RNA sequence: GGGGCCUGACUGCGAGGCCUGCAAGCCGAGCAGGGGCGAAAGCCGGGCCUAGUGAACCGGUGGUCCCGUGUGGAAGGGCCA
RNA sequence: CUGGUGUUGGCUCUUGGUCGCGCCUGCGUAGGAUAGGUGGGAGCCUGUGAACCCCCGCCUCCGGGUGGGGGGGAGGCGCCG
RNA sequence: CGGGGGGAACCUGGGGAACUGAAACAUCUCAGUACCCAGAGGAGAGGAAAGAGAAAUCGACUCCCUGAGUAGCGGCGAGCG
RNA sequence: GGGCCCUUAGCUUAGUCUGGUUAAAGCGAUCGGCUCAUAACCGAUUGGGCGCUGGUUCGAAUCCGGCAGGGCCCACCA
């Protein structure tokens, strides 16, 4: 139709309107990655950024990186999204104005994305 | 003219005339052009209710409208006959 | 502006229910007409108390309607009736059914108000139940003399 | 007139005078700081000189020991430019 | 003279700017083919019925991209190249 | 039962000038003065804190003395206070 | 001195915000046919360091900042 079933299920351990923590998201990460192999998970997060800006991830403002396997503990995911988004952070330029970490979703290779907050 | 429920009448007030800019902002700031009097009337409307079996009307601020259908409500624990629109208005507080 | 109506309208209606309108609106029809009132304390209060009124005055009819229930339903109808064979002599009504229903020691009645029909006129054993909401399921005796 | 380094077209002052109704205007040795040219003595606080200009007020920027309406901070002022 | 409001209400027709969201969109050389970026990335697809044919609608760089439905039936696809 | 009309000033409320000053003049001044009007009374007004404002503070209102030509307001002018 | 509209072959619209791609046009003269003229009347011609110094990228008219050009209006002026 336009996905799978191996994703037409995880949609279902996945509220379509609501942000989680690095806790309850590092863990839901378990039940998402449904692939015969080691699933990979992915934190994208849209910047705060100009695109067309040489002093200010992609020429849309859209950064993104993984940092974690569908079998590293719940608690081992929990220690790269913290990791991760204080990485960044480290980073934002001067004149760099609006919500630096305008929008953050973390999915693995395959599984569905779950919309979590990058600071609980 | 004047309100009959909340007895607002037209005040007097000026009509400044200032100029330039603001200090606030630019700079120098404003120079007053001109200071004249004038009136500020309330904006009164027409109410036309039925209580009783007269008609009965109001000449009331907008503002208060509303605190004419208050009355017309607790008005109907009063006898109020007599063929005269003119004793009920009246009456009405 | 909360308003209180009454002749059911469309995209808001059934009485006593309350639905914002805008003043114009409200000020000079619904008011005008008699087609709904002010949602004003002094009503809107006074709603409740004949929502309630209403409410526990029907919980009443079905409260009161309910002893006669676990009472004239088990303790079974003793109507001795003159038939004779496969026709009685007199049918079953309430003219019947309920009349003597009353003297078997005081069981008080309705003409049609229970599960009426033709008068039994024939023979036999029935069974019909009162009404209504939820009702009470009571027996008859169809004797010979 | 020509050239080689240079930026004293410095900051903080300023004895004592010229001129003068006021307020403006002009000249200024010398002391402190840190500099430029010169081997040195020394010279440099723009230009051979006398014009090239505008009190206060009100505002704009840039700073800064200051004031900041009970207190903290702001708002807005002051002072220097 | 004029806009915004108040007095100022019902009913539909058509419409903009926005944020939600759900879908689509991309056709210079070459490349099987109409490649949005960039990262994940070796597996999904299929009995939530895949290969194949017809009707049908939208877009169209007229090359195709693609949705619905009956039939149908156990096969499509990526690396590699 | 009350009102109506009058009263030399005084009093409160609703309205409210210009000459003049600024050595012109328009903001500003004269001035909420003159005057018109309604009302009150031997007085009228005000009056028991949604106050004052910096004191572990005071404690209705009104009047006189100070505070003070202070604090401030001001084509930061005249002047107002 | 306060801002807010704008900057290619002569003139004067471009394309550029959607880079790895073709810069085309009218006017303008020349050259040819021309007819027994001229708007030529067709034709063939015939050019752009894309203001400039630089960044990113294998790439810049196009996207990256650092400066000027006018034509635009706003507004203020002790």
């Amino acid at each position: 139709p336009k996905h799978g079933k191996r994703y037409r299920a995880l949609l279902e351990k996945v509220d379509p309107n609501k942000v989680y923590t690095i806790d309850e998201a590092a863990r839901l990460v378990k039940e998402l990655a449904t692939a015969k192999f080691d699933e990979t998970v992915e934190v994208h997060a849209k910047l705060g950024i100009d695109p067309r800006r040489s002093d200010q991830n992609d020429k849309t403002g859209a950064i993104h990186a993984p940092v974690g396997k569908a079998s590293f503990p719940p608690e081992k995911l929990a220690d790269n999204i913290r990791a991760f988004i204080r990485a960044l952070e480290a980073h934002k330029p001067e004149g760099a104005k609006g919500t630096f970490l305008r929008s953050v979703y973390v999915t693995t290779t395959m599984g569905p994305s779950v919309r979590i907050n990058p600071h609980s | 003219k004047v309100c009959e429920i909340s007895g607002k009448r037209p005040i007097v007030a000026n009509s400044i005339q200032r100029r330039g800019k603001a200090k606030r902002e630019g700079g120098v700031g404003k120079k007053t052009t001109g200071i004249s009097k004038r009136r500020q009337y309330p904006n009164l409307q027409k109410v036309r209710v039925r209580v009783a079996g007269q008609e009965i009307t109001f000449r009331v601020a907008a503002s208060h409208i509303p605190k004419v259908y208050e009355l017309v409500e607790r008005a109907k624990g009063l006898r109020l006959e007599g063929l005269s629109p003119k004793e009920i208005k009246k009456e009405l507080l | 502006m909360k308003v209180i109506l009454l002749e059911p309208l469309e995209n808001l209606g059934d009485v006593g229910q309350v639905v914002d309108v805008k003043p114009g609106y409200a000020r000079n029809y619904l008011l005008p007409r008699g087609l709904a009132v002010l949602a004003t304390e002094s009503n809107l209060k006074a709603l409740e108390a004949r929502i309630r009124a209403q409410a526990k005055r029907l919980a009443e009819r079905k409260a009161e309607a309910e002893r006669l229930k676990e009472i004239l339903e088990n303790l079974t109808l003793t109507i001795p009736v003159r038939a004779g064979e496969t026709k009685i002599y007199g049918s079953v009504t309430a003219k019947d059914i309920a009349e003597a229903l009353s003297r078997q020691h005081g069981v008080t009645i309705d003409p049609k108000r229970l599960a009426l029909e033709k008068p039994i006129k024939e023979l036999g054993e029935y069974v019909l139940t009162y009404k209504p909401h939820p009702e009470v399921p009571i027996q008859l005796k169809v004797s010979v003399v």
